[PDB]
């Protein structure tokens, strides 16, 4: 729905807008790799064949 | 009254361990921190370490750590100054001094109070 | 020591990870006395354990 | 080599007043009050002269004096005499645990 | 005068304890004013007097 008529300003650098969406995206990151496996046996040592 | 002795003037060729025995005279030994101070010849004081005889535990300086150990056996009254790997830059005079009082609470192990000295022997080597 | 009538803390030793999960390495770190209970039910002086 | 800086001599006659600067830093002068001076006779034992900062022992005299300044505690002798023409060594704590020593004054007296 | 070591425990965690004691030993301890303490003591004997 347009306005008709409105006195404005706008600032897109300050808008905390952009930060909620930036503490949304890694606070849900961080939820969705909870159900998966840490790995941690991998710490072993890798003996990898010398190719050249 | 209280003294502090040393062996004599002392001969030694380089390379050889050396042991300066310092005597507590007239005195408990068992209060008081001991400091030994090296003179070479003629020159200005070098600072060593310091002995606690109740509690047997030792500081050498950064300089010479690993290479000078202190000891002591008070049933003789004496504090032993170690110093194995003589170089001939130990050429010096060699002093045993008593420092501040020992207390189970406080700390005087490092105070520059040095109140008495002994007589100090020259080290013989080249 | 002869009644030193200062406490003097225990200086261990043990094993712990280095940066791979396989290889091993000597440690050591003072604790406190009361911390470190003995381990053997015979007279053993060597060996000890945390007091958890 | 002493880590403390020191003159080596300052010359004159009996009944003057003298400054001589001992010097450090913050790890061994600045943070400490823990600074002493030592008398050297030549060819003689030290004699222990100033302790911590200024306080004086039995057989020395108020013809000698010092006091702190940050990073530099001075010598401050009155009233000179020749018998006191000996060598003169500032002493510190200076962290850690360890004592250092510094400089060759050698006081001269015609 | 305590000081700090590390000991990594496994990845990305590090265990924290004593490793040497610069200086010499000595005691802990808690000192309180003494007369301070006997008027206290003293004053708190003659509240607690009236209900003994
Ligand atoms: C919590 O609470 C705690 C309390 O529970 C508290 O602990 C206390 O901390 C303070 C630190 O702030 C400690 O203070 C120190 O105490 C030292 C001990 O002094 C007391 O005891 C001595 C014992 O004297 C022995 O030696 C003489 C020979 O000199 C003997 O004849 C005596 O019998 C006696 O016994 C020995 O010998 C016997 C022989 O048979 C033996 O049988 C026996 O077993 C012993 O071996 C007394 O002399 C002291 O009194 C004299 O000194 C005071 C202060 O000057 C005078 O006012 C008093 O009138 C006496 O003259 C005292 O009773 C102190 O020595 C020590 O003071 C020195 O160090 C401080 C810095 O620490 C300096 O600032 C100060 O100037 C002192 O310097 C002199 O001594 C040092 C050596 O230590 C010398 O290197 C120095 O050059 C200077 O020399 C003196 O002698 C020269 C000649 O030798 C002379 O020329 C000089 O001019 C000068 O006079 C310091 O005050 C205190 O002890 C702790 N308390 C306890 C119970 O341990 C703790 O801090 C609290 N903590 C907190 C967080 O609150
Ligand atoms: C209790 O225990 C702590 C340590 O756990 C002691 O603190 C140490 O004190 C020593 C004093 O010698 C420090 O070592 C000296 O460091 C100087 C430079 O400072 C370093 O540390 C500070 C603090 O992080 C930094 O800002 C700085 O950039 C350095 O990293 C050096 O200049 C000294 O060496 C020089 O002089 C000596 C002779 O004096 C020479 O032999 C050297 O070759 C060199 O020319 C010296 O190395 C040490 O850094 C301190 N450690 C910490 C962690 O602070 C306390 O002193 C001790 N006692 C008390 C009462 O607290
Ligand atoms: C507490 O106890 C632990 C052990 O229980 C002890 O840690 C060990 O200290 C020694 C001595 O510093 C370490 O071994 C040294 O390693 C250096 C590496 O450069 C060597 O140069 C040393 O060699 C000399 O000293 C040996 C005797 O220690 C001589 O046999 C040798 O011929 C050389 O003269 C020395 O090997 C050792 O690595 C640690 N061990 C561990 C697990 O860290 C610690 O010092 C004790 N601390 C206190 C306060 O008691």
């Amino acid at each position: 729905l347009v306005l008709g008529n409105v006195t404005e300003n706008f600032n897109m650098w300050k808008n905390d807008m952009v930060d909620q969406m930036h503490e949304d995206i890694i606070s849900l990151w961080d939820q969705s790799l909870k159900p998966c496996v840490k790995l941690t046996p991998l710490c072993v040592t890798l003996i990898c064949s010398n190719a050249t | 009254q209280v003294q502090l002795v040393q062996s004599g003037a002392e001969v030694k060729k380089p390379g050889a361990s050396v042991k300066v025995s310092c005597k507590a005279s007239g005195y408990t030994f068992t209060d008081y921190y001991i400091h030994w101070v090296r003179q070479a010849p003629g020159q200005g004081l070098e600072w060593m370490g310091w002995i606690n005889p109740n509690t047997g535990r030792t500081n050498s300086a950064q300089k010479f750590q690993g290479r000078v150990t202190m000891t002591r056996d008070t049933s003789i009254s004496t504090a032993y100054m170690e110093l194995s790997r003589l170089r001939s830059d130990d050429t010096a005079v060699y002093y045993c001094a008593r420092g501040g009082w020992i207390g189970l609470y406080y700390d005087s192990s490092g105070y520059p109070n040095f109140d008495y000295w002994g007589q100090g022997t020259l080290v013989t080597v080249s | 020591v002869k009644n030193g009538t200062v406490e003097e803390m225990k200086n261990c030793s043990f094993n712990t990870t280095t940066e791979i999960r396989d290889k091993e390495k000597k440690e050591y770190a003072l604790f406190y006395k009361p911390d470190i209970v003995p381990l053997s039910e015979t007279n053993n002086t060597s060996e000890y354990r945390l007091i958890n | 080599q002493s880590a403390l800086t020191q003159p080596a001599s300052v010359s004159g006659s009996p009944g003057q007043s003298i400054t001589i600067s001992c010097t450090g830093t913050s790890y061994d002068v600045g943070s400490y009050n823990l600074v002493s001076w030592y008398q050297q006779h030549p060819g003689k034992a030290p004699k222990l002269m100033i302790y911590e900062v200024s306080k004086r022992p039995s057989g020395v005299s108020n013809r000698f004096s010092g006091s702190k300044s940050g990073n530099t505690a001075s010598l401050t002798i009155s009233g000179l005499q020749a018998e006191d023409e000996a060598d003169y060594y500032c002493c510190s704590y200076a962290g850690s645990s360890t004592v250092v020593f510094g400089g060759g004054t050698k006081l001269t007296v015609l | 005068n305590n000081t700090r070591k590390s000991v990594r425990i496994g990845p990305g965690q590090t265990f924290y304890a004593t490793g040497d004691i610069i200086g010499d030993i000595k005691q802990a301890h808690c000192n309180i004013s003494e007369e301070k303490w006997n008027d206290t003591l003293q004053k708190v004997g003659i509240e607690l007097q009236k209900h003994f």
